[PDB]
């Protein structure tokens, strides 16, 4: 059992630098490249007393790549795997897909082929990017389309950072997100999502960090993506694999948008005063403001829900906790899936980074759940897109790259097809 | 990796260009002789983005100084950082233009433009992969507007795909040190509106207005004015000169700020702008900086933004800071002032930050704004041109070089068009 | 004073690349004025079916335009559509054949045939020009030396070309000669969708100046014949290398005039003609003293259903436009 | 948390405002340079309620000094605590008002009021959550009554929900250092009676009357008068600057003291007031302090309360003390003197105490009283205004600035109305 990953954009490599430092300290891998069947999923055996991750950080702009080469984690990652481009995507879906995308996929696509040939138990793929930019939108759809036609049957665990409702980093991110989702709607099996102001709200209230940064945001994100793959690494009472995320969460092949959340988030001084059990954290993850997306779950209905625990959590009190969620009428489940619960447990507990913002806890939980609540966000993104599309704003840059007005209409109607599917399935 | 070819045209362009290499040399820690004496290793990470490597660990700048008056080069060469430039790049004529756009564009420029194209071709092919062109000129005069705008046309013909960036100072009616400003102004914007992808509209009176209120210099010279505008030149190209948590290249700034091919005339700004007698009484936290960035009186253009609506704005921060306080300041600044922002765009702000601030300051940022208030400058410039053109005043000197009066009318046709273009989106 | 721009449509038969793939014939016609596509009517002035020959399209569309441009007004005809839609065959065709020849030789032949029918005292001074906008440069095809021309304004602020090779012509056969050598110099590339893919916009001008000796009344009319390229998708064409640069400049132009039709349809204040320099040529056609007639071409295949629907609604936005004639 | 924006208008307002920051700086233990050198940790608990944090552990005060005479700022800036204030807050004109309400309200104030609104907006948005405005002015003169009352009207328009607190000194017939006092007085109370929620009526002759009997200073200056009135400014805002057993915010004082929207003119007082030659012969226990608080001669207003009836009174104590002796003193003080208290209110007294007394004193309190005896001041002020207005004396100077004589009559209509309002409840 093994799995490979590729990181795209500033959002990907910043999570890439933050997640692989977490994976190395879990398995006792020192940052100099060296220290049985626990690290074989992500890390390889480089002859004798040396390891290499199964990672390929790709990015067109070279500032992030050489910083990793001149960073602290020099000897861990392969120097050849750290791919760098020549010219930035420049916040454009077309530029990272046709001009700069086509001339760099050929080094990239053949690399993941031979990097998979040395492996034998490749379960699937997981990517890291953000559709708010150019390289995260154009190049990501290109490679994911280029490998889906080759492999197809293997899974694809997308991790995209969508823009917030009112907070935003760019101005043309509806154009970047609406075009790349036209290709991602059919090829991606599942895609977990993260938001900007929502994750700031997590560390503001519970973790009381009044001045956080992206370095702190990626740590708890690393706890999420490391905890979902913690079942295949360490032994568990109920082992789950990456293929469970396709069967239990995707009721229809074109409705493949779960939410993401994590608990318990608690500081050092607050950890010793707050009680740690499954009952209080089971209510915390279902709390609406404790999610990683500004979206009201009370408005919609949960299509499916998955739970994955860590640490010394016995199966008694965890089953009594979810039974209290069923009779709690604050949230409402859809009639099309009454038994929409997938429980998981791993024995290895949540770790802690030296000097990190999160505290050590003897147990944790991460919930991924499909719901019809995210239709209003697509309505919001589609609504604001019509305001700029009516004035033809920021269009001359895309057609200057090689595109036209036609596929903008395809990107509009394809999201319009998604809304009528979300209101139909939500009946 | 993504080299930028610098080209200093005109008298003022050589001054701010000379100050531009001065202020960034302290950031990279380069001696005036050309050797490195810095402290950080990241200064050498992206020293090639502006400089070229040479023997003895010497770094010559990729600057091309062009001017039709040899006395200007003697002052730049005899400056503090005058010896670091390449002697071969100092190409220049002998006879000045005398504040005539026709002389520096048709006759006096045409004899020298064959000499400068072979020089910039050397710096272009010598690099690994060129990104764009960072030019400095003035819309007034003949050598800045005539010859500086000419090579913009030739570089567009040779390199139509690269970015054409211009830091251009422009005249105003309150402060006017030249009689032929509106004729030179209206002829220059005809070329800048069609060829260049991005331009920064800097008004000279606002350089004096900002130094009274915030900086309160009692004896300001032109060198003090060059310092604050050259900081903006360092802010726009900070993301590729040093690493950052959210890098924005010059092309990444273009797509967010240039919603239409003609509407690319920006309005720069910079902060912190505080005197020495009031530095201790100010907090370097970002909310005190954000209110100064979007302030109506902080920018280096005299157009008041409250009389119009912002089309799109960008703020490139510098220094280690918290992103939540940075991002949330962009929320309340636009929603509380929704009248001064267009409703047909959901988010007008573009964010960017770097981990390496300027030397001597821990927190700083640069304000970049494309607003519809800039048409007020095009209004007064157009009325000054139409007031002098309607009786053919000061045109017989231009006809001596073979220039036709229809080109002045064609420049006048472009003036009201771009004025009406900004009025469409307000 | 005000005349509506005539919007006509034409569908073609399925070419060799579409019948072997198995595309369905979705083109459904209802009379002459309107066409039904996917149970959606689209009203036009005249829709031409696949069986419409070359001579039938000319007599229906551009027959009266020859009379209007000689009366004293200006004229302009251009074709919008996607690649392989049948824009080149509609206008160019095969010039040396009587039946297979397109519109632009038929426009030339009707002008000279009309002059022979007029009295001898009407002296005609016809001068021809031909250039193309390729890689954002106006390269002349009548002369290979100059590759970029300027567009200057005339006495009434109407933009037009300067420096172009204005060949003074006498007989109609000479006009056929300069058209043949011009098309031979045309940079025609090959792609998967069309071997004879015109990768740029060929503008052909016939500046017909006329004056009567008795009444001493001078008249002129600018007759623009534009044959644009196709707004094709890169995934369908499979473009790579130099052809990508050719796709950029054509897509800027069709998107630029697409803003002009939407600006003129919704009735904007500024009407941004100055987005692309190709749009600067078509100012007098859409907002001048001209009688414009757009003829959109589309394919009946199901594989190009999205781009063809965009062309029809683009035609609907063209119906609400009026000239200042 | 509940910040208070200070605004020093007029000459006297700058003096007592300068003394206000002086006396509280010793309580918080702030150096004149701006650094902290105190002893208690509670001083930093609520230092942000008046000051703003800055680099180097420096605390700049949130003071906005406004005056139409630049010589006043030179004396305040050159004072003991003059260097701690922000230089940007020192906004001021050049030409004085010359004791004219029309000049400082219509012409001389209107050119500067655009400049001060942008300054107070900076201090208002920079805080976490503003509570109110602590203003100091004088009803005499033109710059205090004209421009000071003007921005009260503008702040009411922008912030209608916040508290508008004013420590206003007012003239009297026995001590009158200005001829145009009743005209300036009657025009100022027209704005204070409608806009402000609370006001402290301080009479200048009572500042001299209290220093003869109790303090017995042989050579008193204006600085000695500023010390006792500034202590009252510290007493009103003690509950939110330090913790206490019964905290009363400025809004909590307003609802108890302002029974009707117009009857909000208070009568301050302070104790212990004892000379150095009689400090050893006095007990600091609360009954000797309570009899001094409600004494007819202790207050800083010349209106004798025995000639009327108290509408409502508040006493904010300071220092560690016993509550039973405090509360029981409020019982016998009102029931024994039931003639001097209204029978249509069961309890006129409001209690409050703090655990942190002033430096150098272990027991202290501030007396705050709304009494119907204040109409005697409005009587004599109205008769002085009517005596000069009935023949239009000293009005032609006001008409030069475009002021109408009907506004003087409208101010006269407000004067007898509020006089009759106090007479209704006696
Ligand atoms: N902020 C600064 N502005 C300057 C400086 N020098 C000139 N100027 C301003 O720019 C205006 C015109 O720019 P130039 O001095 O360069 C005139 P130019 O050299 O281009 O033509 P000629 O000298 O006649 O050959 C000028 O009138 C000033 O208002 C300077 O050093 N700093
Ligand atoms: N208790 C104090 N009272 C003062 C002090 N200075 C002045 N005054 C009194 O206040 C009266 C008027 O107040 P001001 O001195 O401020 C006159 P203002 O500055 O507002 O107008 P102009 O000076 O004409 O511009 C004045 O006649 C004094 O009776 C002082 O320092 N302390
Ligand atoms: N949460 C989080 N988001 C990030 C981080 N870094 C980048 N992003 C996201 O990335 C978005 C910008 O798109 P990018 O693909 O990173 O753009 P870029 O890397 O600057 O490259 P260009 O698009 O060419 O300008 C922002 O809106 C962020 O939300 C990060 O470290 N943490
Ligand atoms: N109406 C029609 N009837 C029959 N054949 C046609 C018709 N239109 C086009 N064709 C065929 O298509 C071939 C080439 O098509 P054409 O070059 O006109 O495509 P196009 O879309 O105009 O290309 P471009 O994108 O360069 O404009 C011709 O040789 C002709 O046989």
């Amino acid at each position: 059992r093994e799995c490979i990953s590729v990181h795209v954009g500033q959002a990907g490599v910043q999570m890439g630098n933050a997640c692989w430092e977490l994976y190395c300290l879990e398995h006792g891998i020192q940052p100099d490249g060296q220290m049985d069947d626990s690290f074989t999923t992500f890390f390889c055996e480089t002859g004798a007393g040396k390891h290499v991750p199964r990672a390929v950080f790709v990015d067109l702009e070279p500032t992030v790549i050489d910083e990793i080469r001149n960073g602290p984690y020099r000897q861990l990652f392969h120097p050849e795997q750290l791919i760098t481009g020549k010219e930035d995507a420049a916040n454009n879906y077309a530029r990272g897909h046709y001009t700069i995308g086509k001339e760099i996929i050929d080094p990239v696509l053949d690399r993941i082929r031979k990097l998979s040939d040395q492996c034998t138990g490749l379960q699937g793929f997981l990517v890291f990017h953000s559709f708010g930019g150019g390289t995260g939108s154009g190049f990501t759809s290109l490679l994911m389309e280029r490998l889906s036609v080759d492999y197809g049957k293997k899974s694809k665990l997308e991790f995209s950072i969508y823009p917030a409702p009112q907070v935003s980093t760019a101005v043309v991110e509806p154009y970047n997100s609406i075009l790349t989702t036209h290709t991602t709607l059919e090829h991606s099996d599942c895609a977990f999502m993260v938001d900007n102001e929502a994750i700031y709200d997590i560390c503001r209230r519970n973790l009381d960090i009044e001045r956080p940064t992206y370095t702190n945001l990626n740590r708890l994100i690393s706890q999420i993506v490391s905890s979902i793959t913690a079942s295949l690494r360490f032994d568990g009472a109920l082992n789950v694999d990456l293929t469970e995320f396709q069967t239990n969460l995707v009721p229809y092949p074109r409705i493949h948008f779960p939410l993401a959340t994590y608990a318990p988030v608690i500081s050092a001084e607050k950890a010793y005063h707050e009680q740690l059990s499954v009952a209080e954290i089971t209510n915390a993850c279902f709390e609406p403001a404790n999610q990683m997306v500004k979206c009201d779950p009370r408005h919609g209905k949960y299509m499916a829900c998955c739970l994955l625990y860590r640490g010394d959590v016995v199966p008694k009190d965890v089953n009594a906790a979810i039974a209290a969620i069923k009779t709690k009428r604050s949230i409402q489940f859809v009639d099309w899936c009454p038994t929409g619960f997938k429980v998981g447990i791993n024995y290895q507990p949540p770790t802690v980074v030296p000097g990190g913002d999160l505290a050590k806890v003897q147990r944790a939980v991460c919930m991924l759940s499909n719901t019809t609540a995210i239709a209003e966000a697509w309505a919001r993104l589609d609504h604001k897109f019509d305001l700029m599309y009516a004035k033809r704003a920021f269009v001359h840059w895309y057609v200057g790259e090689g595109m036209e007005e036609g596929e903008f209409s395809e990107a509009r109607e394809d999201m319009a097809a998604l809304e009528k599917d979300y209101e139909e399935v939500g009946i | 990796m993504r080299e930028i070819v610098h080209i200093q045209a005109g008298q003022c362009g050589n001054q701010i260009g000379a100050k531009f290499w001065e202020v960034i040399s302290d950031e990279h820690g380069i001696d005036p002789t050309g050797s490195y004496h810095g402290d950080s290793d990241l200064q050498l990470e992206r020293i090639n983005v502006y400089y070229n490597e040479a023997a003895g660990n010497k770094y010559v700048p990729r600057a091309i100084l062009v001017d039709l008056e040899p006395g200007t080069m003697d002052s730049v060469r005899s400056g503090p950082f005058g010896q670091i430039f390449r002697p071969d790049n100092f190409v220049f004529g002998q006879s000045g233009a005398g504040n005539n756009w026709a002389k520096g564009h048709y006759t006096e420029g045409a004899e020298l433009v064959d000499s400068v194209l072979d020089v910039v071709r050397k710096e272009s092919e010598s690099c690994d992969c060129l990104q764009g062109f960072q030019l400095t000129h003035s819309l007034g005069g003949g050598t800045g507007s005539g010859m500086g705008t000419l090579l913009i046309s030739k570089i567009r013909e040779e390199y139509p795909d690269r970015i054409m960036n211009t830091f251009s100072v422009m005249p105003s009616p309150k402060v006017s040190d030249t009689v032929v400003e509106p004729y030179n102004a209206t002829l220059s914007v005809h070329q800048l509106v069609e060829n260049t992808d991005e331009t920064y509209s800097i008004d000279n009176e606002a350089l004096y207005d900002i130094c009274f209120r915030t900086l309160k210099l009692t004896t300001p010279t032109y060198g003090d004015l060059n310092h604050l505008v050259s900081a903006t030149m360092s802010g726009v190209t900070t993301c590729l000169r040093f690493p950052g948590q959210l890098n924005a290249d010059l092309r990444k700034l273009a797509v967010n700020m240039v919603p239409f091919p003609r509407l690319h005339f920006f309005m720069p700004g910079f902060a912190p702008l505080t005197s020495r007698g009031s530095q201790q009484y100010r907090a370097l936290t970002v909310p005190e900086l954000t209110q100064q960035m979007f302030d109506s009186k902080n920018m280096m253009a005299a157009c008041d933004p409250r009389h119009g609506r912002y089309l799109t704005v960008a703020a490139i921060f510098r220094g280690r800071m918290s992103m939540k306080e940075v991002d949330e300041q962009m929320l309340n600044v636009q929603n509380k002032n929704s009248s001064y922002f267009v409703e047909w765009i959901p988010n007008n702000v573009k964010t960017a930050v770097c981990d390496i601030p300027p030397r001597g300051l821990k927190m700083s940022a640069t304000f970049i704004g494309n607003s519809t208030a800039i048409q007020e400058l095009f209004k007064r410039i157009s009325e000054q041109f139409t007031a002098m053109f309607r009786r053919k005043a000061f045109l017989h000197w231009y006809t001596g070089e073979g220039m036709d009066e229809m080109e002045f009318t064609e420049a006048e046709s472009n003036m009201n068009d771009l004025v009406s273009e900004y009025q469409q989106y307000q | 004073a005000e005349c509506n721009i005539k919007v006509m449509c034409r569908f073609r038969p399925l070419n060799e690349s579409e019948v072997n793939r198995g595309d369905k014939y979705i083109a459904k016609f209802q009379g002459e004025d309107t066409v039904v596509i996917a149970s959606k009517p689209y009203a036009f002035d005249r829709v031409f079916q696949s069986s419409t020959s070359q001579e039938q399209v000319y007599n229906d569309c551009a027959k009266k335009i020859v009379k209007d441009v000689l009366e004293g007004y200006n004229g302009t005809i251009f074709a919008y559509g996607q690649t392989s839609s049948g824009k080149t065959h509609t206008m160019e065709g095969k010039l040396h054949d009587p039946e297979g020849m397109g519109i632009i030789p038929r426009i030339v032949q009707d002008i000279f045939n009309y002059i022979y029918s007029m009295d001898e005292n009407l002296e005609f001074h016809i001068k021809v020009s031909y250039f193309e906008i390729y890689l954002d440069k106006i390269r002349d095809l009548l002369d290979v030396s100059k590759t970029n021309l300027s567009v200057h304004e005339d006495k009434n602020r109407v933009p037009y070309v300067k420096g172009c090779t204005e060949r003074f012509v006498c007989s109609p056969d000479e006009v056929m000669d300069t058209i043949d050598e011009g098309k031979s110099n045309r940079h025609v590339a090959v792609t998967n969708m069309n071997e004879h893919s015109s990768r740029s916009h060929s503008i052909f001008l016939i500046n017909v100046k006329q004056e009567n000796t008795q009444t001493e009344q001078k008249l002129s009319g600018k007759l623009y014949l534009v044959d644009l390229a196709g707004s094709a998708k890169v995934s369908k064409t499979g473009a790579e290398g130099a052809v990508l640069d050719e796709a950029k400049n054509i897509n800027k132009s069709l998107s630029a005039l697409g803003n002009v039709i939407s600006a003129l349809a919704e009735g904007s204040t500024y009407v941004p003609y100055r987005d692309s320099k190709m749009t600067r040529i078509l100012q007098d056609s859409l907002g001048g003293n001209c009688r414009t007639t757009i003829v959109i071409c589309c394919s009946p295949s199901s594989y190009n259903e999205s781009e063809t629907k965009s062309t029809l609604l683009f035609g609907q936005r063209a119906k609400t436009i009026k000239n200042t004639v």
